[PDB]
């Protein structure tokens, strides 16, 4: 290792391989001593993680393929219902935090262990697939009437799968400020989603980490996304689930903007009802 | 200019007022030279006899110890460590 | 439903205190027009019952009053905070009779006496709603509460909530503890930082805290308090260590006054007693060096060398002896617990053997706190030079720009709007017609303006959204750089960012750049070379990229910009030269920096000639179609372009006694700069005449004006030179008297151009070489 | 057009007119029976004088009618008080607004 | 297709390749050089 | 003192010009406890990036250049300047060698690393197997002691013209020979163990 100098070769046709930023591979029949390469082995502990979303990668595509057959033509392939609802609780397990009970010395180092952990998963996919799937699924609303394209088990489970859906989609945006800046472009479809009546437990705390983490996706929310959270306030009971968001939508890095201040008090304050 | 730029009653008392301090500073307080640090430290020392408990000055030590190993790529400059570095240096 | 029945729903509370935080999310940030609104929802007595309840529960508890704070009196507290380090005392009547002990070697009680800080006030504004709507406002301020009834109710609930605390409740008021002593003390921090209470009922508040040394119960830092009450406790003691700090610099600067009340007439005395002393010869001028070759900040450190060059007598040299060693003791030196030195000394360590912390705060806090005292004289002496003084005739100017500076700083940690362009802009044309701003340059210094006005430049720097702000931030800055010039230097190692965002209509960024390099020559040759490879960076692209303010506009191609890089050598001409003597080192590094860049140069020696653009410019400019066809012109850009060029390679030579004497290289930039550029081809430029009006009068921006002809003339003088005749016969051939008659003919914007060309240029060109 | 009933029984001797300081201990509540303004809160008297365009123009005629330790009632109706939008976080458009005053002192 | 990047790129998932032999026995010995091996991709998981 | 250099990597500021200080002070006198106390701590850590901030740290220092000189020889005959001031000589500081201190701490720091005399500091300062990345620092100071010596081999074939050398010229060269003073032994106690 270091010591190597070394180059991958043909054993048939009996010629190495470099290029001609990206630099594509080629046959090349010169060649020159710009292939002694030196043979570096990263990290360990994530090969395994680079192999799972692999597996589930291939079960992902799977699903994609199995989905779309009865979604254009009405029924009146056998999906894996009890392999995809058991897939992603041990994700869940896998993206939780650790709690606040340990010291500053292991929990930090474990922390920015899962941030880069994540953030090598979101060049592979990992946050198009989940709305890549649940663009067709949220398309039916009833349980049992409108879910009757694939069958009864997938009837029965019309719950099981979106509030594990949003959970992994919470715990993608849970802290890190990386990844949650590119769902600034489509800022309509979370907060279009609300009084769907399923699957409210979700979106509200996706909704809550989306607002903490990078002050780039807060100058979009003007007045026409703003009383939908009211909508919701109104119409799914008094929760601290709805507060604290605009109480964290208005202020960022210790600086405001007025032009997201006094837009709740047009609306919410002076009904008094 | 050196031959004849105006002396200083000619300029008023307000303007001269400003001249005493910033010259003050680089001649009397510029050369006290004393060792107030020696009298802190020996009490955040001998604060371990009371009547494994973490002592005062280890407080301070282990948090500048993970004051710095947070999540940045440039450090704090902070108000109190170029004095205090200083002090029990 | 009563909020005393909260306590036991256990989900109805957890709702009401987070909509109070939401209810202090939307005031907050110095935003007071809703602070105004939610004064109807909730109001005063509402407040003052409530808080005076006790049977309430704990987050609620918190929460109103954390709520009556951010809605009314956290706009006047960040002014005062942000202004408490700067020190300016005006020289009124009553700072001449100010002593640091109370008269009657012990030690005062901090805090009370007397202060005069210049500080605003904080503009209360009665708050009332039938009043009628206006149309945009100008400005709108903090609702007025009455807080002559508030200032005792500040302190009674600290004075039997500390009998309370010393009956040792098992059930206090509001749960627990620290809901006991949490909301109120941070209270009375905010008006205790914010200055409401007087100066005998602070008395009572240091009867509180401690009642054994502060005498002229049981006290508040001998009980065992919890680890989250007691930070606002370290910030009240650091609020009086600040006034304690307050007091010693007030001292001082009422002995500034009496030092130079003793001295300037003992001054004039010493000046009318050898002026008359003519018994000495060669020592005369010796003492009269003290008299008329010194600077003024340089007598004052050659007045006070009495420590173990002094022709100052004997009675006038231990007032300050007295002085400075009773600063020395009432400092942590006693010169050779009883006061609040030994109070918080035997505190923190009190606190830290005690039980292991838990926070990050309060361990940096007091940390930050003992050693204040401790280096008291350290603290002072990078506390003092930020300090300042001014005649008390000016506070009615002064205190307009201390409202303003509590304004741009009120403003900084809002994000710019819709409509937060113009209270900038007016608040920073507010300094400029209020006559400090030139009288004194050296106290905006102290207070800090200097950088506040540009970091809200790179927030709206870094497209651009703001077009009116970026010319009136350089507008103030401009004006900023030529009142003094140890202002100058302050702005250089900003260099790197001040000329990185300039590559707009009206002024752009570089105009402070090049005011970074004008008027002297030890900030001109004081540049680091990497500096400067960046602008010809942006020469280099503009010298085939064209421009995004024609092709938007609809107006014809060119494949390069000439207006572009027009103004990127005005800064580079101003950077070599300044007044009237050449730079040695930066004269040698920018003719090779700029011959090897390609690009750089125009399109036709890159080869046609010189007059071959020129021509065609000319024709250009004159054809309507071929050019624009409000302001911008290609025909006068591509002419002002070779102007900018031709002349810093004029005067970017080195002089002539560098040409006769062993400079190797000196001579070398010469050879290549005649080399490149030839000769014949000024002649041309020379000899062409003028469309000078006759009877109309044409166009400055699309004629050759003698602005561009005031280069080559200069270009002629020293680096090309004239030594025979030959060439004398013919430089004045056509070059000048043509169109020096074409002045007589008419001897009006142009004639008097032209004459600026005339008795800028020609003239010391041929009296330098009458002989 | 405001209706005006009054409540307690004044003086009848001093109606205000132009160039005359005036102090009314107002109270408000809205037609939904919520409170949004008071003076009882301040225990201070409001200052105005009639003329000065200071209060809206459905209060500036029924301000100028009444007499010393005269109580009335006034139902505005929203045409002549902040019709089209108002004042933001305060009243919301075209809502009634009902004032139940008293002249303190000062004619 | 396959490309060379810098360093960013370099942290990535799908930068790495691992190491195997044709034959099952012992394949998870000390190889020399002279040895026909495969190269692995673990994220899409296609051989090259 | 170790983890607040090691979360720099690459900032020359003013605070680790207090935090050698402060190493000067805790690794003077020739101790022991002090040596094995780091030596296990830094060796079951496993994180480089320490002796990258040795790599980046030295090299950011200034030479005795000779077109950053000439200019401060004529501004420095310029005293008295107009409008009522003085020069600020303090404020503008010696702009050739103005990184004096910093690596003159920082080398008796690496002095007093090693200075007693235990020598798995030594293959530890060059060969780290149990690290994956070796930085080899004592090439890198005889690069600068080469550097050194082209800069004031330069600086002296600069003034051979003249005979008689006057004074500022050469308190620039005792500022850079003072230096040199502790440069020349830092790596002699690298080489004086067994």
């Amino acid at each position: 290792y270091g010591e190597s100098l070394c180059f991958v070769q043909h054993v048939a046709s009996g010629l190495w391989l470099t290029y001609a930023l990206k630099k594509k591979a080629i046959l090349h029949q010169e060649g020159h001593m710009d292939d002694a390469l030196f043979l570096t082995r990263c990290q360990q502990e994530e090969s395994q993680a680079a192999r799972m979303i692999h597996s589930t990668a291939g079960l992902y595509n799977q699903f994609i393929k199995g989905l779309d057959s009865f979604s254009g033509k009405p029924r009146g392939p056998a999906l894996p219902i009890e392999a995809v609802i058991l897939s992603l609780q041990d994700l869940i397990g896998y993206f939780e935090p650790p709690s606040e009970e340990l010291q500053h010395e292991e929990k930090q180092s474990k922390l920015r262990s899962l941030r880069n952990r994540q953030s090598l998963f979101q060049e592979e996919g990992m946050l198009s697939l989940v709305l890549n799937c649940i663009d067709r699924l949220n398309v039916y609303t009833t349980a049992a009437h409108f879910a009757e394209y694939a069958g009864e088990e997938a009837a029965e489970s019309w719950k099981e799968i979106v509030n594990l859906l949003y959970e992994l989609l919470a715990s993608l945006i849970r802290g890190n400020r990386a990844n949650c800046a590119l769902f600034s472009t489509n800022l309509d479809w979370v907060v279009s989603k609300l009084d769907r009546l399923e699957a409210s437990s979700g979106i509200l705390e996706v909704l809550y980490c989306v607002l903490i983490e990078s002050p780039e996706v807060l100058n979009i929310i003007q007045e026409n996304h703003i009383k939908s959270i009211i909508s919701l306030l109104d119409k799914h009971g008094r929760n601290h689930k709805v507060l604290d968001v605009l109480c964290s939508l208005c202020v960022c890095n210790g600086v405001a903007v007025r032009s997201n201040q006094d837009l709740i008090t047009e609306n919410l304050l002076p009904g008094r009802e | 200019a050196c031959f004849r730029m105006t002396p200083l009653y000619n300029l008023p008392t307000h303007r001269a007022c400003n001249m005493f301090l910033e010259s003050y500073k680089a001649a009397w307080i510029l050369t006290e030279d004393h060792s107030f640090e020696d009298r802190m430290i020996d009490d955040l020392s001998k604060a371990g006899e009371q009547e494994k408990k973490p002592d005062p000055l280890h407080q301070l030590v282990l948090h500048f110890s993970r004051t710095a190993l947070t999540e940045k790529s440039k450090l704090d400059e902070d108000y109190l460590y170029m004095a205090y570095a200083d002090i029990m240096a | 439903m009563d909020i005393l029945e909260l306590s036991e729903r256990l989900d109805l509370q957890r709702f009401h205190s987070h909509t109070l935080r939401l209810y202090r999310a939307v005031c907050a940030l110095g935003n007071n027009r809703v602070a105004h609104a939610l004064c109807s929802h909730v109001d005063q007595a509402q407040l003052l019952h409530a808080l005076e309840d006790a049977h309430l529960p704990g987050p609620l508890r918190a929460g109103y009053y954390d709520l009556l704070i951010s809605i009314h009196l956290e706009s006047a507290c960040r002014s005062r905070r942000s202004m408490l380090s700067e020190y300016i005392v005006p020289l009124t009547p009553e700072t001449r009779a100010i002593t640091l002990f109370p008269p009657g070697r012990r030690h005062g009680l901090p805090g009370v006496g007397v202060t005069t800080s210049l500080r605003p006030p904080h503009h209360f504004s009665p708050p009332c709603f039938v009043a009628a709507l206006p149309a945009e406002a100008p400005a709108r301020l903090s609702p007025a509460i009455p807080l002559e009834a508030l200032r005792d109710k500040a302190l009674r609930m600290l004075g039997e909530a500390v009998r309370d605390g010393g009956q040792h409740a098992r059930d206090p008021v509001g749960g627990s503890v620290e809901f006991q002593f949490v909301p109120v003390l941070k209270l009375v921090s905010t008006l205790l930082v914010m200055g409401i209470f007087g100066d005998e009922d602070v008395k009572q508040i240091l009867k509180m805290i401690e009642p054994e040394v502060f005498t002229e119960e049981e006290g508040l830092l001998q009980m065992k308090l919890p680890e989250s009450v007691k930070l606002q406790m370290c910030n009240l003691l650091e609020y009086f260590c600040d006034q304690e700090l307050q007091h010693r610099v007030e001292s001082l600067a009422a002995f500034a006054e009496r030092y130079v009340d003793k001295l300037q007439a003992n001054q004039r005395s010493r000046y009318a007693l050898l002026m008359r002393a003519f018994t000495m010869s060669a020592a005369e001028t010796a003492r009269r060096t003290r008299e008329f070759r010194s600077p003024p900040q340089e007598q004052i450190n050659m007045l006070l060398h009495f420590k173990d060059d002094c022709p100052l007598p004997e009675d006038i040299r231990q007032d300050l002896q007295d002085f400075h060693q009773d600063l020395l003791a009432h400092c942590g030196i006693q010169l050779e617990p009883q006061s609040l030195q030994e109070l918080v000394s035997h505190m923190v360590v009190r606190w830290a053997q005690e039980d292991y912390v838990q926070s990050p705060e309060l361990v940096r806090a007091m940390f930050s706190l003992l050693h204040r005292q401790y280096d008291g004289l350290g603290e002072l002496l990078r506390a003092l030079p930020r300090a300042y003084t001014i005649s008390p005739s000016s506070v009615e100017d002064t205190m307009s720009l201390l409202e303003c500076l509590g304004q741009i700083r009120s403003l900084l940690i809002v994000q710019m709007g819709p409509q937060e362009e113009n209270l900038m802009i007016q608040s920073i044309g507010n300094i400029m017609n209020n006559k400090v701003f030139y009288q004194h340059p050296n106290l905006m210094r102290a207070l800090g303006m200097h950088e506040t006005v540009m970091e809200v430049m790179v927030n709206v720097l870094g497209e651009i959204r703001f077009p009116k702000m970026v010319t009136s931030c350089c507008r103030f800055l401009c004006y900023f750089c030529r009142i003094s010039r140890q202002n100058q230097r302050s702005m250089f190692d900003h260099l790197s960012y001040l000329l990185e965002n300039s590559g707009m209509q009206g002024s752009t960024p570089l105009d402070v750049a090049a005011a970074s390099v004008i008027d002297n020559n030890e900030l001109a040759l004081a540049l680091q070379e990497q500096d400067l490879e960046k602008v010809v960076s942006y020469l280099a692209g503009c010298g085939l990229q064209s421009c995004p303010m024609l092709l938007a506009k609809g107006y014809p191609d060119i494949g390069w910009n000439p207006c572009g890089g027009e103004r990127y050598l005005d800064f580079l001409r101003f950077a070599v030269f300044v007044n009237g003597e050449s730079v040695e080192e930066n004269a040698n590094v920018v003719v090779r920096l700029l011959i090897r860049k390609p690009e750089c140069f125009g399109p036709a020696l890159r080869g046609s000639g010189l007059l071959a653009a020129i021509e065609e410019a000319i024709r250009i400019s004159e054809d309507p179609a071929r050019d624009g066809p409000n302001r911008v012109h290609l025909g006068h850009a591509i002419m002002s372009f070779y102007a900018a060029l031709i002349d810093l390679l004029g005067r970017c030579a080195p002089e002539m006694h560098l040409i006769q004497a062993g400079k190797g290289e000196a001579l070398r930039i010469r050879a290549i700069l005649r080399s490149l550029v030839p000769l014949d081809d000024l002649v041309g430029i020379i000899s062409l005449p003028l469309q000078i009006p006759t009877l109309v009068q044409p166009k400055m921006s699309a004629s050759f004006v003698p602005d561009h002809k005031a280069s080559m003339v200069l270009f002629l003088d020293r680096v090309y030179g004239i030594e025979n005749q030959d060439f004398l016969l013919h430089v004045l051939d056509v070059g000048f008297l043509p169109d020096m008659r074409a002045a007589a003919s008419l001897d009006t914007e142009m004639a008097l151009a032209l004459n600026r060309y005339l008795c800028l240029a020609v003239l010391p060109l041929i009296t330098k070489c009458a002989p | 057009g405001v209706e005006i009933e009054t409540i307690s029984p004044g003086d009848g001797r001093t109606f205000p007119k132009k160039g005359q300081t005036c102090v009314v201990h107002y109270t408000g509540m809205l037609q939904n029976g919520k409170k949004f303004d008071s003076s009882r809160d301040r225990n201070k008297p409001f200052k105005f004088r009639i003329g000065k365009q200071e209060v809206i123009k459905g209060f500036e005629e029924g301000a100028a009618q009444m007499s010393l330790g005269q109580r009335a009632k006034l139902t505005c109706t929203p045409d002549v008080a902040y019709g089209a939008t108002g004042h933001p976080g305060v009243i919301p458009p075209n809502a009634t607004l009902i004032f139940d005053v008293e002249l303190l002192n000062l004619e | 297709l396959v490309y060379y990047e810098g360093g960013a790129v370099c942290t990535h998932a799908r930068s790495l390749w691992r190491l195997e032999p044709l034959r099952i026995s012992w394949s998870g010995s000390h190889l020399r050089w002279g040895q026909p091996l495969r190269i692995r991709h673990v994220t899409t998981g296609r051989y090259l | 003192v170790l983890q607040m250099i090691s979360a720099c990597k690459g900032e020359t500021g003013a605070m680790v010009s207090s935090t050698l200080k402060l190493g000067i002070s805790i690794l003077n006198g020739g101790n022991a406890e002090v040596q094995q106390k780091m030596l296990d701590y830094l060796k079951d850590k496993k994180e480089v990036g320490f002796f990258q901030s040795i790599q980046a740290l030295m090299q950011t220092c200034s030479v005795l250049d000779l077109n950053a000189f000439e200019r401060q020889n004529k501004a420095e005959g310029l005293g008295m300047v107009n409008e009522d001031g003085t020069v600020i000589n303090r404020q503008n500081g010696e702009k050739v060698m103005a990184d004096d201190e910093f690596t003159q701490d920082l080398f008796r720091f690496l002095q007093l690393l090693c200075e007693g005399h235990n020598n798995d500091f030594q293959n530890y300062l060059r060969t780290q197997t149990g690290n994956t990345t070796t930085i080899n620092i004592i090439i890198c100071t005889v690069d600068y002691l080469l550097r050194l010596q082209e800069s004031i081999s330069d600086f002296y074939w600069y003034y051979s013209g003249k005979d008689v050398i006057e004074e500022q010229g050469k308190r620039n060269f005792s500022k850079a020979m003072s230096v040199a003073k502790q440069v020349f032994n830092s790596l002699t106690e690298y080489i004086q163990g067994p």
